[PDB]
RNA sequence: CGGCCCCCUGGACGAAGACUGACGCUCAGGUGCGAAAGCGUGGGGAGCAAACAGGAUUAGAUACCCUGGUAGUCCACGCCGUAAACGAUGUCGACUUGGAGGUUGUGCCCUUGAGGCGUGGCUUCCGGAGCUAACGCGUUAAGUCGACCGCCUGGGGAGUAC
RNA sequence: GUAAAGCGCACGCAGGCGGUUUGUUAAGUCAGAUGUGAAAUCCCCGGGCUCAACCUGGGAACUGCAUCUGAUACUGGCAAG
């Protein structure tokens, strides 16, 4: 049941002596919906093989997102390579308010109320994997209150 | 480079002829003639039957031909009816006492005529090339073949420049004469043009010479 | 293991102070004449623990790998591996042993198969340089994989002799979950062992000593 | 900044102790110093050498090469104030794993030359975390942070016009 | 650092910033109160044009300013260290 998601095919190539050859790179995200997502990224002489292996890595790597009714606990800023991501939990109802990649990663993760903006370039490998560490990096209130010896109300 | 005819190169060492009379200089030549036009003549008449190889084997007095076939029940139609009626043509043609003795293909999808003969008759149907030939790798190792590599050349998808495509699967090791490599050659003439495609099926080394 | 029969033995012996790891410092006694000192007093309890636990994989019908390269101690892990009829590995290790399963299950069955073709017969159908190569073919796959041709499944359980040594090994293990059971230099980094043993891992002695211990424990554990 | 010596003179570092008591950091304007070439006046001019003279090569050689050779190169005093003036990395302070060196202080213990324990200054090469687009940097950071200044806002036009 | 961008380097006035303790002050800062911040416009709950646009009632808001009374942790001033 868990939720695939193509968001990028590119066509690279490398030059040799008799030609320059082409390949196909696509990056997709997987995720139960429920708090787990992968994001997987494979290389193949053609396009269906390509996105197969992709998700088959997807299917690996799955980390684990401390999520609280479909909305984060808290904003979120992760940065990889040149591009920053700004994640901030919203109201019920309000819907996935993303890029493209950011929305496909987020919807695939199970949350519903988010919004999310993208400085610095878009480039979607980079994009998908800052996005992804700023979700592993949130943390729940019962976290905090056993990383620092409270009870979870007394933090409320 | 080019590369010797398979088939060719592996009759001293696994392969059998498919003519095996005898005959000395002075009525070689028209022996020849006459099993070429017999054999033609048969290709031409069982070109729904799915032959695969006609081989031909004279008694002195006699001509043999043994037909391999997928479908057996096709070429011998009603009660051995049509199999008669080209024996007596074989009889006109060679001008002798003839006989006809059908032989079945049991894996069809392991007989390089035949595989190469399906994929220029959907070639000529007008589909996807790439379809034709990975399915007929399929299938041919799906069946327990230890190898096959199929080739198409010519102007495919009405292409205005003639490409060459190839797909190996298995083990197709030509070098090595201990192997049992069965390869044919087939032609589809389409609008555009005629299509060649190659096809070696490695069914497995020979260990223990001919025998 | 009593503190006193590792003594003798000498499992307090460690490497020289120029070169050890970081983490190592809970476990080390000392130094001594520039030279690293083992405690014993965490070595025997954690080697005990360790020995539970391997009892309750091999008496849970687990399959045990003994993991070691050590040109001396290649034969010592190999018959410690055959004295409780379990898996070894004592030549180099290859890289992605564990993560390339299915590539090994391939050399596995080429080994099987080179060595029933021999008892088969078809050898006198081959030529005499041709048999005589596949039989060198065999003898390798055998240098190769006489450990692991009864492998079966991936291994339950692993044990490790100089840990930095095969840290490949333990990287694998760790990206499976399979447990890694280590003998663990000071020189070595110990987060790689779940069940870590921080003890000499060069002399034959000591080697033995880890070896003959657990191979004891586990047909103990195998006999119920 | 490179022979040796003398006279005058600046800074840095080390050990121990005393002294003052925030007297500090940075710095727009401002002031000064500032490679080479160049300019003015006057000396000096061995070697070298723009320009120039000549011989070869070459279509040509107006260049490279060869034979010469002026300004200059040097000194005194002024002027110029620019260089890929580069570590292409502003100054000051604090903190953060290691290794091998170089150089220069200094303490203890030694039977000492040796030798071993330490403790400072500057400097070189690897490399951990971390950072970086990558290259690479990495306790002398391009890491973690503070204070202040300078500078940037697509490429040309143009560091040009006025 | 190499993409645009560390002045060639230094000293240094104005300026910016400033180690640690105690006392005082209340300038900054914070709290409360009062006055004010025109109406319209914007927003919310309603009402009237057959609906809507539009008009309209009440509220909210006008994130500001000023004064007075306090608070003294931090920054500033003063005094002693
Ligand atoms: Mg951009
Ligand atoms: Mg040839
Ligand atoms: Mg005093
Ligand atoms: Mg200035
Ligand atoms: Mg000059
Ligand atoms: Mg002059
Ligand atoms: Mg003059
Ligand atoms: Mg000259
Ligand atoms: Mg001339
Ligand atoms: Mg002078
Ligand atoms: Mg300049
Ligand atoms: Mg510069
Ligand atoms: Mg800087
Ligand atoms: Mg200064
Ligand atoms: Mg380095
Ligand atoms: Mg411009
Ligand atoms: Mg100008
Ligand atoms: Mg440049
Ligand atoms: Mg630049
Ligand atoms: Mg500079
Ligand atoms: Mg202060
Ligand atoms: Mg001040
Ligand atoms: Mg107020
Ligand atoms: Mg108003
Ligand atoms: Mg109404
Ligand atoms: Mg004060
Ligand atoms: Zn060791």
């Amino acid at each position: 049941e868990l939720q695939e998601k193509l968001i990028a095919v590119n066509r690279v190539s490398k030059t040799v002596k008799g030609g320059r050859i082409f390949s196909f790179t696509a990056l997709t995200v997987v995720g139960d919906g429920n708090g787990r997502v992968g994001f997987g990224y494979g290389k193949a002489r053609e396009v269906p093989a390509a996105i197969q292996k992709a998700m088959e890595k997807a299917r690996r790597n799955m980390i684990n997102v401390a999520l609280n009714n479909g909305t984060l606990q808290h904003p979120v800023k992760g940065v990889h390579t040149g591009s920053r991501v700004f994640m901030q939990p919203a109201s019920e109802g309000t819907g996935i308010i993303a890029g493209g990649a950011m929305r496909a990663v987020l919807e695939v993760a199970g949350v519903h109320n988010v919004l999310a903006k993208a400085y610095g370039s878009t480039n979607p490998i980079n994009v998908v994997r800052a996005t992804i560490d700023g979700l592993e990096n949130m943390n729940s209130p019962e976290m905090v209150a056993a990383k620092r010896g409270k009870s979870v109300e007394e933090i409320l | 480079g080019q590369k010797v005819h398979p088939n060719g190169i592996r009759l001293g060492i696994v392969k059998p002829w498919n003519s095996t009379w005898f005959a000395n200089t002075k009525e070689f030549a028209d022996n020849l003639d006459s099993d070429f036009k017999v054999r033609q003549y048969l290709t031409k008449e069982l070109a729904k039957a799915s032959v695969s190889r006609i081989v031909i084997e004279r008694p002195a007095k006699s001509i043999r031909v043994t037909i391999h076939t997928a479908r057996p029940g096709i070429v011998i139609g009603k009660k051995g009816e049509d199999v008669e009626k080209l024996r007596k043509v074989v009889a006109d043609i060679a001008g002798v006492p003839a006989q006809i003795n059908i032989a079945e293909v049991r894996k069809p999808e392991l007989d390089a005529k035949l595989v190469a003969d399906s994929i220029t008759s959907q070639l000529e149907r007008r589909v996807m090339f790439r379809r034709a030939m990975k399915r007929a790798v399929q299938n041919a190792m799906r069946l327990g073949a230890k190898g096959i590599k199929v080739e198409v050349s010519g102007r495919l998808g009405g292409a205005e420049i003639a490409r060459t495509e190839w797909y190996r699967e298995g083990r197709v090791p030509l070098h090595t004469l201990r192997a049992d490599i069965d390869y044919n050659t087939s032609e589809a003439h389409t609008t555009y043009g005629v299509i060649g495609v190659k096809v070696w099926i490695f069914k497995g080394e020979i260990l223990g010479g001919m025998a | 293991v009593s503190m006193r029969d590792m003594l003798k033995a000498g499992v307090h012996f460690g490497h020289q102070t120029r070169y050890w790891n970081p983490k190592m410092k809970p476990f080390i006694f000392g130094a001594r004449n520039k030279v690293h000192i083992i405690n014993l007093e965490k070595t025997v309890p954690m080697f005990n623990e360790a020995l539970a636990e391997l009892n309750k994989i091999a008496s849970r019908k687990g399959k045990i790998l003994f993991v070691g390269t050590k040109r001396a101690a290649s034969e010592a892990v190999k018959d410690a591996a055959l004295s409780c009829d379990q898996f070894f590995v004592n030549h180099r290790w290859l890289g992605g042993m564990l993560t390339n399963w299915k590539t090994v299950r391939q050399s596995i069955k080429r080994l099987k198969d080179l060595e029933t073709q021999s008892q088969d017969g078809t050898f006198d159908k081959l030529t005499k340089k041709e048999a005589l190569m596949r039989t060198r073919e065999l003898e390798k796959l055998e240098n190769s994989l006489g450990g692991i041709k009864d492998m079966g499944g991936l291994p339950d359980a692993l044990f490790v002799i100089d840990a930095d040594h095969e840290h490949i090994a333990i990287k694998e293990a760790n990206n499976l979950g399979i447990p890694v059971f280590a003998i663990v230099d000071t020189n070595s980094d110990p987060d790689g062992v779940d069940f870590v043993i921080p003890g000499n891992d060069d002399a034959i002695r000591a080697v033995t000593l880890y070896l003959g211990a657990v191979a004891a424990t586990v047909r103990e554990g195998r006999s119920q």
